[PDB]
Order: structure tokens, then C-alpha cells, then sequence
RNA sequence: UAGCUAGUAGGUGGGGUAACGGCUCACCUAGGCGACGAUCCCUAGCUGGUCUGAGAGGAUGACCAGCCACACUGGAACUG
RNA sequence: ACCCGCAGAAGAAGCACCGGCUAACUCCGUGCCAGCAGCCGCGGUAAUACGGAGGGUGCAAGCGUUAAUCGGAAUUACUGGGCGUAAAGCGCACGCAGGCGGUUUGUUAAGUCAGAUGUGAAAUCCCCGGGCUCAACCUGGGAACUGCAUCUGAUACUGGC
RNA sequence: ACUAUGGUUUUUAUU
């Protein structure tokens, strides 16, 4: 672009699109939770995986992933969400926290046992 | 932090005796040193240059006992005033009080000297110093206090040093257990005049 | 004797009717350690026979460049087929700096270190050609000297 | 183009070296003549002459010395689209000091060597090596 | 005197004043090209003889009205 | 985002303060700002500095030094 | 603060990572499931990629998992782009704020450049000295804040006359 | 050039 154009009026970046604006640029955000259900990934990666519908503290609802084995999550339980990129499971850019609020940890972790808010081995 | 646990694994990874359990158990080895770090190395060899660079990053600092943050903090003073970082870093690591107390013969290792420095036994410029993060000035005095001179471990450290060669950049009177540090050594006088092409590119990016 | 350096070697897949067949291809440089250099490329079966083919073509594409005690005095630009490279004199700080073709080409030529960056097409077999074009973009050895007197 | 009298001199020399010619002739001006006199002084030409009947033509004899080429660089710096001015301590140093920069100055067209020794700045016209 | 300038009249709709246009004469701070850049002054004039498109000489003073800190010195060129 | 401005832009008579000024009251004019961006919306206190990067240009103005503005909210007064 | 003692190893080590990028190895189980995941990609009968393993690597009072603000990003392009065909030359001519302008002499010093007098507080990067057990910290000094002002000066070229 | 004409075949280990 010419100097005679930029000296008359400058030109603007376009645009670097945002991934997860529903998290308000926070490291974590809270939500109330409604229904918890099973969903299926793209067929080359075939499996079953679990998600929940989470209305946040703000105006937005998201489909959040549930990692780790154990189903006991309930409606209006109030839980924490983190932005976490899933590219083989439909409409999921969001992960649930197990180690905080009305969630449970995972039993018998042989390796990587600090995940899901799981404490030192005693059981 | 510092390392704790089994010691022969350390001398096995360094391929060299560390003076750890090195009495009659050092004679003609039979201890996996110079042979077998880990247990594998001959069947699926990757020979990665990132792995030799990672090995050099351990190798260069463990000899002085200094941790990564300490080593990069000395490298910050070697990388200013132009490059030649391997020779300019040498003068800093060799100027440490744990290294100087080891070269004066009061410890069989730099860690044994560092543990004599912590035990309030060492004095510099006429006053007591208990940190190894100190740097000794040229033609200044380093000495040991009376209540440590007869300790069987220190007796055995000076007994080891008098069976070896002398460093010329300091002097000590064994009739007083006291003397002066003359200068920070030179990398080509401490060993030989050679280029080591990894240490001049070490750390960052 | 001409001194050798390997820049890269890798396995290469080819999907043919009913199956895949594998080859190796090597990227090499050969030089005299004073000012003469060439770059090689070649495909074969197994690493050492691909390197053998590449080193044999490095010894067929050579150029001879005169430099005053092996230095690159001024900022200098290399070009080949949309691959671009630019080299700059240092300040005796970190100094070296730069990797791959922009490290290896000057090593087998015995040439003193520079600060270097690539632009455009980054594919190594054309960036190396731009590096030996930038070596030829350097001035006469030694020229001023007698062009302009003190 | 009538909009620039310096491109009318520099590019004639680069195209003349690309054509490997011994001499080059151009339409004249006091500035082209002042630059030709310093290109003779700095060893790039061996002669300059101004000849004509109704308008002046400036003919330069190029000084190649001992092999190919008379310039490794002939680069334009200040232009009608963008002016380039430097103080005495912000003067350029062309190709690690192998080249020269041409400076306007209130005292007449000179080298960066001469401007630095005088203690002056001005417009940077071109780089020559 | 502290500041004294020359410029061109653009409004004469006032009985003790005029509006004068002046140039900045400035290098653009990042794009490096030179620009004229026209800025306006509201200037004191109790004679009321200088007029639109004429060239005037003006001097800086203490405030005489709101947005009025300059006064007329001379008519430099007459545009008819 | 194309219009926005009746104390707005300018004159002519009278007042107020430690002083400037449409600060303020009255009688008259149609000016002024705006594509070099007025109107309007979201965002944001200012500088020394901090600080990413090859650098440009941004970002960022918690700490220490100096300004602005607020004192639940709005609007006044008394005193120096 | 500092000095000398009284007890006992006593009061003390985590956490990811190990197919490739990326340093650490490849046994058995599962059989596109159960799971893994930053990226490439992995998982149907020995899976170097999951589970389960024993061993192995690296940081360390930290380790993993993220966010803010930048970098890589030339991805808004001054430094530093793209338009025959990979985005875009606008169907053609007329007029126009702005951008550029022959060849010379004389004048001006607005652009520019030179030298002085100021201001850019103290702190601070950089650079040179000193003391705290070292550094941080406490600081003696020199740089720098490329500028913005007030004089004096050159006068080549752009602007103006 | 040398007769004017003739439509469909599930996504799929996957090299």
C-alpha cells in the first residue's frame, strides 16, 4: 500500500479470530450444568465420549468434555470449565474440572496420579 | 534442591569415578563405571545430537555442583563484553569458595568442601563465611578455624591432596592451614588450548 | 582432499499400485576448507548409498570463491528460484547463530561466521543454492586494495 | 524521466556496465558534472568532457582497472518520493568501508570520508562500491 | 516578540478578527514523507483592511478572547 | 458512523475577580466545527518509566517520584 | 544481629516425560473398543503411541494444566507485501484537493546540516568503581532521555521570494 | 473423416 494513502488515513488489521470468547479471557469460569450425555467422535477416531451442557455465570451455554472414568455428575451441581481444544468431537472447545467443586476424582491411577485432583495413594 | 539417592548410578552416567565409595572398591573397577550407564546402548542406537547437547548441559555443571539457574546466572556474566563464553565462564566457576576450598585440599570433593564451608569452619579476609556463592579476590587470605583442623575427614582430605599435584594459582602453608588465592585460572593453563564447540552455543533457544 | 558434511538424510515413501516402496534421499556439501565448495542431492536405497550419490553430485556442481583470509566483509544477498538469503557482519557477541545450509556451506569452505536469515521458499534444496549464490554475491577478495588508494 | 536527473545518470552507468561499454554519454547538468568530477576523483572514471552545438552532452570514460566491472554497488538512497538526511555522526558506512556514500553539503558534493573529516552532514544521494 | 509567522486568510466574517491558515512543514513520524499540513489561527485585527485570499504577517500574544492569542502585523501580498 | 452546533461563532454596551476569557447581563449578526474526520459508540486516567522483538511500531502506566479525578449519590454553602 | 552449646538423622522431595519432533525401552493385555493427544498421528492378534508394567530421562520446592500481553505473524507490511495466470488493474476518454517536476543566477534559512546556552528531576537498562558472607540490596560516577526550546553559523538541494 | 443416439455400480480396515 502507498505512503500517500497511509499518511492520509492508516489501515487496520483483519482480524485474528478468537477461539473461546465465552470464557471472558479468564483462566477458569463457573457454570450450573444441565444434562450429561454420550457423544461420538469423527469415525477414523471411533469411540464413545462423555459431555455436559453447561450454561455459565454469563449468557453462554457450551458443550463441555468430561475426561477420566466415573459417571456421577448432576444438574444444578455448579462446576468449573477451562478452554481445551478438541478437534475430532463436535462443537467442543471446553473441558470440565474434576479436582474442584461438585465433581469426583478417578480411582486407581497407576501413572500420572496428580490429574483430576487425585491425592497421594492410600486406598 | 540437590540430588539424593544411589551413588554408583552417578559415576556410571558421568563414565568417571566421582570419589563416591572410592576406597578399595575403586581398584580395577568391576563397578560398571566406563561401561554401563542404565543397561541399554548397543542395539537400537539413535545417536541424537540434542541428546549429546543435553548430556553436555548436565556434564559441564555437575562437576562444580551448581544447578541450572546458578549455571545460567554465571553464563549471563560470560556472554557480556563480547562472546568467548567458555573461557570467560571458566574464571567464574573456578573463583567459587567451594571450588577454592577443594583446591586448597580441605575436601576430597567440591561437595565435601561445600559441607565444610556450611559447618562455619572457613574464614576469608579474617572473617567467617558459610556460603559457596562467594568469589575470592586476588592476593586475599583463605583459612580454616581451629575447631575443624583435627577432624578425621579433613585430615584425610589434606592427606589425599598431598598425594596429588599442586594448583599454581594459589598457595597454602600446611604449618598454619592458611594462605592466598593468586588469580582466577585460565582455561588453556588449567587443562589445554583447544576449542569445545558445544559449550560456546550452550543454553537458550 | 575435499572435506564433506551431511546437512540431512531421510527415508522417502512412494505409494505405488498395491503397496508402498521406500527410498532414502540425502542433502550434502563438499569443499576444500579455503574457498571452493559444491552442494549435492541424490536418491537411492539405504542411507550410505544416498549419501554416496549426493556427495558424487556435490563434486560435479563446484564453484571457487576468493575471500580475504576467509571473511565475508559486507552484508550480502543470495537468490535462487524464489528462495532468498541475507547475511550480515557480526559484533563478536553470540556470533554463531544460523543453522542448516547457512551453517554447513561456509564450514566446508573454511569461511568465518555471519548473522543469516532466509526469505520466500524455505525448501532446503533451493535455500542451499541461494547460499552458494550469496557466496558468489560477495566482492573480489581483496579489491580495495588497488581500486582506491589511501 | 524529467522528474529525476540522478536516475538519468546512475542507471545509464549500470546499463553501460551490463552492456560492457568503455564510455557513456548523457544530457548534461551542473549536478551531473559535479558528480562526474568526484567519480573521477574517487577512481570510477578516467575522463569527463562536455561537448555540443546547441545543448550540452556529458561523455564519461569508465575506469575498469585490472578485470571485470567498475561497480559492485550503485544504489540510490534519497529520492523525490522520500528524502534521506543524516547528521555528522549518523553518516552511513558502505559495505564495511569498502564503498563510499555521496553527500550534498552546503560546501558542494563530497564523500562521507570528506564529510566526516570536515564534521558535516546533509542529504545522502547514493552508495558506490 | 516570541513567535511571528506568515499565512493566508480563509475567513474575513469578523469586525475585529480574521481566520488565517498556516503550514506545519513536517516529516511524517513513521512513513518518512514530507507534508504541508494546514492549521488555523483566529487572529486579532482592529483595522479591518486585510481580506480573504490575501497573505498576512502575524505575531503571538497574551489571550485577547477565547481561542484568540495572535494579532495582525502586515499585509504581505494582495490577491485582488 | 455525515452531518453537528443559539452562549455555538461574531459584534456592541454595562458588570464580577487575585488575574485571563462569552467569566456574566442586555441589544444585534450568521457564523463556527468536519473527510488533515466534527456528531456518536465501546474502551481507557497522565508522565518518569516498564517491556516483547533482529528491530520497527505497538503493548503496558499495580509497586517508587510528580500530575488528574473520586470520597455511598446529587447539589450547594461556610471558613482560609 | 552476633557468640557458644544441649538432643537426635532426627523435622524434609516432589511432578511430568520415555514411536517421531524430543533425551529415556519394549515386554504382555485389549483388538477401531477401552483409551491417547501439543503437533504428526496412534488403537482389529506381539501396539515403540492405549492399558498394565519394570526399568529409564529431565526439572526440583517445585511439577503438570491454563490465561494475560507480545514473539514467531510481512497475519496491515515505515524497516516490510500481494494485482497476467495463486485474493486484486476497477470498460474508455474529460476535469481535479493531494503526490512528483527542466535548465540557471540572485535572495530566504522554512526543510537540512554545524557550533553554543538550556531543559530531558531522582530511580533504571548499558559501562566503570565500592560495601552488605555473594547477587538482589544500599549506592559513588559516566552514558542516555535520538527530542523540544533560545542564540549564532554554512547555503548544496527541496520549499518560499 | 467414414453411420445421429444409450444411464446406473452404498460411506467402508486401506496399503
Amino acid at each position: 500500500a502507498t505512503v500517500n494513502q497511509l499518511v492520509r488515513k492508516p489501515r487496520a488489521r483483519k482480524v485474528a479470530k478468537s477461539n473461546v470468547p465465552a470464557l471472558e479471557a479468564c483462566p477458569q469460569k463457573r457454570g450450573v450444568c444441565t444434562r450429561v450425555y454420550t457423544t461420538t467422535p469423527k469415525k477414523p477416531n471411533s469411540a464413545l465420549r462423555k459431555v455436559c451442557r453447561v450454561r455459565l455465570t454469563n449468557g453462554f451455554e457450551v458443550t463441555s468434555y468430561i475426561g477420566g472414568e466415573g459417571h456421577n455428575l448432576q444438574e444444578h451441581s455448579v462446576i468449573l470449565i477451562r478452554g481445551g481444544r478438541v478437534k475430532d468431537l463436535p462443537g467442543v472447545r471446553y473441558h470440565t474440572v474434576r479436582g474442584a467443586l461438585d465433581c469426583s476424582g478417578v480411582k486407581d491411577r497407576k501413572q500420572a496420579r496428580s490429574k483430576y485432583g487425585v491425592k497421594r495413594p492410600k486406598a | 534442591a540437590r540430588y539424593l539417592g544411589p551413588k554408583l548410578k552417578l559415576s556410571r552416567r558421568e563414565g568417571t569415578d566421582l570419589f563416591l565409595k572410592s576406597g578399595v572398591r575403586a581398584i580395577d573397577t568391576k563397578c560398571k563405571i566406563e561401561q554401563a550407564p542404565g543397561q541399554h546402548g548397543a542395539r537400537k542406537p539413535r545417536l541424537s545430537d540434542y541428546g549429546v547437547q543435553l548430556r553436555e548441559k548436565q556434564k559441564v555443571r555437575r562437576i562444580y555442583g551448581v544447578l541450572e539457574r546458578q549455571f545460567r546466572n554465571y553464563y549471563k556474566e560470560a556472554a557480556r563484553l563480547k562472546g568467548n563464553t567458555g573461557e570467560n565462564l571458566l574464571a567464574l566457576l573456578e573463583g567459587r569458595l567451594d571450588n577454592v576450598v577443594y583446591r586448597m585440599g580441605f575436601g576430597a570433593t567440591r561437595a565435601e568442601a561445600r559441607q565444610l564451608v556450611s559447618h562455619k569452619a572457613i574464614m576469608v579476609n579474617g572473617r567467617v563465611v558459610n556460603i559457596a556463592s562467594y568469589q575470592v579476590s586476588p592476593n586475599d587470605v583463605v583459612s580454616i578455624r581451629e575447631k575443624a583442623k583435627k577432624q578425621s575427614r579433613v585430615k584425610a582430605a589434606l592427606e589425599l591432596a598431598e598425594q596429588r599435584e599442586k594448583p599454581t594459582w594459589l598457595e597454602v602453608d600446611a604449618g598454619k592451614m592458611e594462605g592466598t588465592f593468586k588469580r582466577k585460572p585460565e582455561r588453556s593453563d588449567l587443562s589445554a588450548d583447544i576449542n569445545e564447540h558445544l559449550i560456546v552455543e550452550l543454553y537458550s533457544k | 582432499e575435499l572435506q564433506e558434511k551431511l546437512i540431512a538424510v531421510n527415508r522417502v515413501s512412494k505409494t505405488v499400485k498395491g503397496g508402498r516402496i521406500f527410498s532414502f534421499t540425502a542433502l550434502t556439501v563438499v569443499g576444500d576448507g579455503n574457498g571452493r565448495v559444491g552442494f549435492g542431492y541424490g536418491k537411492a536405497r539405504e542411507v550410505p548409498a544416498a549419501i554416496q550419490k549426493a556427495m558424487e553430485k556435490a563434486r560435479r556442481n563446484m564453484i571457487n570463491v576468493a575471500l580475504n583470509n576467509g571473511t565475508l566483509q559486507h552484508p550480502v544477498k543470495g537468490v535462487h528460484t524464489g528462495s532468498r538469503v541475507f547475511m550480515q557482519p557480526a559484533s563478536e557477541g553470540t556470533g554463531i547463530i544460523a543453522g542448516g545450509a547457512m551453517r554447513a556451506v561456509l564450514e566446508v569452505a573454511g569461511v568465518h561466521n555471519v548473522l543469516a536469515k532466509a526469505y520466500g521458499s524455505t525448501n532446503p534444496i533451493n535455500v542451499v543454492r541461494a547460499t552458494i549464490d550469496g557466496l558468489e554475491n560477495m566482492n573480489s577478495p581483496e579489491m580495495v586494495a588497488a581500486k582506491r588508494g589511501k | 524521466s524529467m522528474q529525476d536527473p540522478i536516475a538519468d545518470m546512475l542507471t545509464r552507468i549500470r546499463n553501460g556496465q551490463a552492456a560492457n561499454k568503455a564510455a557513456v554519454t548523457m544530457p548534461s547538468s551542473k549536478l551531473k558534472v559535479a558528480i562526474a568530477n568526484v567519480l573521477k576523483e574517487e577512481g570510477f572514471i578516467e575522463d569527463f568532457k562536455v561537448e555540443g552545438d546547441t545543448k550540452p552532452e556529458l561523455e564519461l570514460t569508465l575506469k575498469y582497472f585490472q578485470g571485470k566491472a567498475v561497480v559492485e554497488s550503485i544504489q540510490r538512497v534519497s529520492r523525490p518520493g522520500l528524502r534521506i538526511y543524516k547528521r555528522k555522526d549518523e553518516l552511513p558506512k558502505v559495505m564495511a568501508g569498502l564503498g563510499i556514500a555521496v553527500v550534498s553539503t552546503s560546501k558542494g558534493v563530497m564523500t562521507d570520508r570528506a564529510a566526516r573529516q570536515a564534521g558535516l552532514g546533509g542529504e545522502i544521494i547514493c552508495y558506490v562500491a | 516578540k516570541i513567535r511571528t509567522l506568515q499565512g493566508r486568510v480563509v475567513s474575513d466574517k469578523m469586525e475585529k478578527s480574521i481566520v488565517v491558515a498556516i503550514e506545519r512543514f513536517v516529516k511524517h513520524p513513521i512513513y518518512g514523507k514530507f507534508i504541508k499540513r494546514t492549521t488555523k489561527l483566529h487572529v486579532h485585527d482592529e483595522n479591518n483592511e486585510c481580506g480573504i485570499g490575501d497573505v498576512v504577517e502575524i505575531r503571538e500574544c497574551r489571550p485577547l478572547s477565547k481561542t484568540k492569542s495572535w494579532t495582525l502585523v502586515r499585509v504581505v501580498e494582495k490577491a485582488v
